[PDB]
């Protein structure tokens, strides 16, 4: 007539592992800026971004 | 003039092992929305069972 079978609750895995690989402190902790007529380009990748 | 007694084996198949399949579990399982869409097709499941 049926099955039986329990449903899951929660969803959790094992834990959060990030660590902001990329230092996003360095472009935006620093003594001194760009221009807006010369503005630095910086590409990041390979990283997490948080 | 004379006689020999012969046994011979002859082995016939009578069954196999008896096979139940629930349908909703073996296609997709724990899935509420697949749960929904399945029960638009009719009677499929129950004329398999
Ligand atoms: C019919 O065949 C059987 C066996 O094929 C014969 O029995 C054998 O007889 C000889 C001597 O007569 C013995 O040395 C064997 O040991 C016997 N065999 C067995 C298995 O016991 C029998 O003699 C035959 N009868 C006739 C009339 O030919
Ligand atoms: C980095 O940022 C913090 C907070 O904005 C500031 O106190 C600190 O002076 C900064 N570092 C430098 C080298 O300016």
């Amino acid at each position: 007539t049926s099955n039986f079978r329990v449903q899951p609750t929660e969803s959790i895995v094992r834990f959060p592992n990030i660590t902001n690989l990329c230092p996003f402190d360095e472009v935006f902790n620093a003594t001194r800026f760009a221009s807006v007529y010369a503005w630095n380009r910086k590409r990041i990748s390979n990283c997490v971004a948080d | 003039t004379n006689f020999t007694i012969s046994v011979t084996t002859e082995i016939l198949p009578v069954s196999m092992t008896k096979t139940s399949v629930d349908c909703t579990m073996y296609i997709c399982g724990d899935s509420t929305e697949c749960s929904n869409l399945l029960l638009q097709y009719g009677s499929f499941c129950t004329q398999l069972k």
